[PDB]
DNA sequence: CATATATGCCGGTCTCACACGTGCCTGGAGACTAGTAAGCGCTTCTAGTGGCGGTTAAAACGCGGTAGACAGCGCGTACGTGCGTTTAAGCGGTGCTAGAGCTGTCTACGACCAATTGAGCGGCCTCGGCACCGGGATATATGGTAC
DNA sequence: CATATATCCCGGTGCCGAGGCCGCTCAATTGGTCGTAGACAGCTCTAGCACCGCTTAAACGCACGTACGCGCTGTCTACCGCGTTTTAACCGCCACTAGAAGCGCTTACTAGTCTCCAGGCACGTGTGAGACCGGCATATATGGTAC
């Protein structure tokens, strides 16, 4: 035939899932909420982080625009915690 | 005979609604209106059956809303009973009227 | 020969597939190597947040399976995911149970 | 005999049900009739503007949930 | 001796303000305010006075603004004075909480 | 090397007759006494909201100074854009 | 030759301007040469549309120059620049006068 | 020395300013207010335009999705008048070059 | 108190969507190169800050009284219930085919280049529009009064 | 009707901000190059539509009557208007320097390009979570009647 390619967050939340919660499911229409869920946040971030961007005249989005536009973007606690994985994963990342 | 006292079927029945999540419009009638409001946009128009579903989930949603601020709006009048003029205020107010 | 850039960052979420929606999507004519990671991190934080609370409402529900209800539930008690998801419609979500106190019955024996 | 008819007393009760109402005026299901058609209007006529601009003859959910989103209405689980 | 009727200069007052444009806060008041407010956010911060009016404007515009929605409640409520109460059902349905 | 005055309880410049001023452009007629403790308690809470925001965006352009631009951008991200300071 | 394109298209506005901030703004890899053409023709419109109502508002305040004020009474006045700038703020620009009926002196044979 | 360059859109406002209504000026914050408006527009149409190109996996915004964009942005009567206005632009540009 | 009823729950039954194992394939990840964005030095000088005193407009306070908030009443009917009746929604169905949308060829068009030049900018100079003011013409609210 | 008190509207006056001349110079225009986006047409077969006839469930209409909206009244005090006194904003000036804004040097960063290698996918399965549900248990609303 001729099979047709659409991707999704759809796995990443199944591994999310199993350290949350080790023996809970989820239903397609929920993993389609969690999906559309993933996509507008990232939307909100790349954007915010798009327009730090350009307020200040640089052509490049460095983590530190992708934590000004976090910072913004999410509510107190959400964002102290958002920072810290954040922060965590750019540390751990370039370490190794 | 039996007979309940007027407002308590209605408190059972906001028990009841505000419990599940089911379309609470019948699906066919509400298809018909979105074909004959699109009809006045552009003609000769087809609707994947998922495009209907988020209308409605969305038209629903908005209108559920709307009725919790209308209510607030009938008690702010010492009232019990919604009524055009409370979805007149807070229409007003959330800015889509003027 | 060749590890996920995912893994060196401790992440579920694929910190690639980011870096290519950020270029791809237009954003800056150029993307750090971190914003990848970091905005990955922040997503699948915010991901394991929302599924936690959501996969609590389930075993409050007696259910193994998170439903549409579940992440409601789970981001209109949460009052934080609740502002952050403010203008946002979770289709077969319903709404939180909510009677106004003076719609209630007399009841005056206390 | 119109289609917004289709919409009855009965539905909307339900809807104002989950909405937390416990009485409706008698009035209400006609000026509800009047707020959903603006709705459906507001929303459809960007749906279409959306089917338009893609050159199909099918209204897809993704054209929805656009339109939604320019609204202001931004809807999750059909594709956002 | 002469006295005018409990809300004659009410409606004049109204007349006036809706006439003008100038801003109806003294600017120094809400200058120190903008400086109390931002140092507890951050010390040592420095304001150009236009971030000061553009931020004195905003602020004139979203409480008139409120003031109307505010009225539009009371009025609702048949009466005619602007209580808390009517504040705070103009912000909830307006989505501020 | 110079000491600057501790700024206190400085929501209280906001007065009576100039919120009484802004409810009569509002054209609100009659005022509760209640209104303007109310009233300070929304701008205070406003204010807050588009300096936490127009300060971020100094921190981030690592200025001292917060412009124009940071306030028009903190209140554009807000919903409430405003005309007449650049941007 | 050296003739502007907003010559070519018979505009004031400047075609080749709203070229460059089209291509530097973020917002496609490519863009065609109609884009900024037909931009710079409906930003040329609207300006003109808000100019003549605020230009006779002017004239009703027996004033040579347009002030913000005459903006906001241009704008308010008009259903649909209302909507447009529906959430908009122009500084220095005012309120519509409007008192609600319920607040006016009652017993006026006017 | 010699303050760096800004842009602005003030030269065209005139311009147009004096085409609808050659006896009447503008004052410096009229022409601000007039600035905020050009760029508010210009960036709300490049967005939606941005968004047309992307949710059809299109690299290029044409005259096409600058109209859509202005079909779903501007309100009824003004936008018929605008697409008018931008087509015949467009048309004029296409035949000159 | 007793009686009526709606809802909740159990334990069993079934079914279909989930969550798994299996290709398969494309979209990335290890090098690798090569030019630019931006970091970080140094300099200029703009405009933000803080202080003082003369003037006076705005703020504050207390007084007195009116008109609006509120509560209690009572009247009328617009509702909510519940019933018996009608209607059409939902469904499982068997076609039927527009068109979504995929692939494969071929311009047309848009980016990139990098010397050439006038559109648009920052200065600078300067009047004419308008801010501000006081004199006089109304316009209205209030209150004196005659009927 | 009479009068007191705001507001409007007028020219007159003086300031300074709009707007127009200038000369310098970038960013936009030319015109030639090259890579590919997308236009166009064919083909596939997904999934949208539509006529059918049951079977209920949900809508409908009706009729009863009760709790609630709504207009009236009377109480009372909170809020308005105003005269006096108090206060601190405003103005116009100082003097001081932080730091904003801009320039030149310089290099790690990233993008662009190949090659490869497994990560993420569409598929296909079979099975266990949950939907349904009969009938049984529990909670709660409702009225009777004797105090
Ligand atoms: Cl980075
Ligand atoms: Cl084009
Ligand atoms: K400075
Ligand atoms: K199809
Ligand atoms: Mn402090
Ligand atoms: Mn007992
Ligand atoms: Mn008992
Ligand atoms: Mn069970
Ligand atoms: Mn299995
Ligand atoms: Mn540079
Ligand atoms: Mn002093
Ligand atoms: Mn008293
Ligand atoms: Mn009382
Ligand atoms: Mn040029
Ligand atoms: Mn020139
Ligand atoms: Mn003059
Ligand atoms: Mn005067
Ligand atoms: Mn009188
Ligand atoms: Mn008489
Ligand atoms: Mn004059
Ligand atoms: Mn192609
Ligand atoms: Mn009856
Ligand atoms: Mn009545
Ligand atoms: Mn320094
Ligand atoms: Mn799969
Ligand atoms: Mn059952
Ligand atoms: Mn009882």
């Amino acid at each position: 035939r001729k099979r047709s390619r659409k991707e999704s967050y759809s796995i990443y939340v199944y591994k999310v899932l199993k350290q949350v919660h080790p023996d809970t499911g989820i239903s397609s229409k929920a993993m389609g909420i969690m999906n559309s869920f993933v996509n507008d946040i990232f939307e909100r971030i790349a954007g915010e982080a798009s327009r730090l961007a350009h307020y200040n005249k640089r052509s490049t989005i460095t983590s530190r625009e992708i934590q000004t536009a976090v910072r913004l973007l999410l509510p107190g606690e959400l964002a102290k915690h958002a920072v810290s994985e954040g922060t965590k994963a750019v540390t751990k990342y370039t370490s190794a | 005979p039996h007979r309940y006292r007027p407002g308590t079927v209605a408190l059972r029945e906001i028990r009841r609604y505000q419990k599940s999540t089911e379309l609470l419009i019948r699906k066919l009638p509400f298809q018909r209106l979105v074909r004959e409001i699109a009809q006045d946009f552009k003609t000769d128009l087809r609707f994947q059956s998922s495009a209907v579903m988020a209308l409605q989930e969305a038209c629903e949603a908005y209108l559920v809303g709307l009725f919790e601020d209308t209510n607030l709006c009938a008690i702010h009048a010492k009232r019990v009973t919604i009524m055009p003029k409370d979805i007149q205020l807070a229409r007003r107010i959330r800015g889509e009227r003027a | 020969k060749a590890k996920s850039r995912s893994s060196r960052a401790g992440l579920q979420f694929p910190v690639g597939r980011v870096h290519r929606l950020l270029r791809k999507g237009h954003y800056a004519e150029r993307v750090g190597a971190g914003a990848p990671v970091y905005l990955a991190a922040v997503l699948e934080y915010l991901t394991a947040e929302i599924l936690e609370l959501a996969g609590n409402a389930a075993r409050d529900n007696k259910k193994t399976r998170i439903i549409p209800r579940h992440l409601q539930l789970a981001i209109r008690n949460d009052e934080e995911l609740n502002k952050l998801l403010g203008g946002v419609t979770i289709a077969q979500g319903g709404v939180l149970p909510n009677i106004q106190a003076v719609l209630l019955p007399k009841k005056t024996s206390a | 005999r119109d289609n917004i008819q289709g919409i009855t007393k009965p539905a909307i009760r339900r809807l104002a049900r989950r909405g937390g109402v416990k009485r409706i005026s008698g009035l209400i299901y006609e000026e509800t009739r009047g707020v959903l058609k603006v709705f459906l209007e507001n929303v459809i006529r960007d749906a279409v503007t959306y089917t338009e601009h893609a050159k199909r003859k099918t209204v897809t959910a993704m054209d929805v949930v656009y339109a939604l989103k320019r609204q202001g209405r931004t809807l999750y689980g059909f594709g956002g």
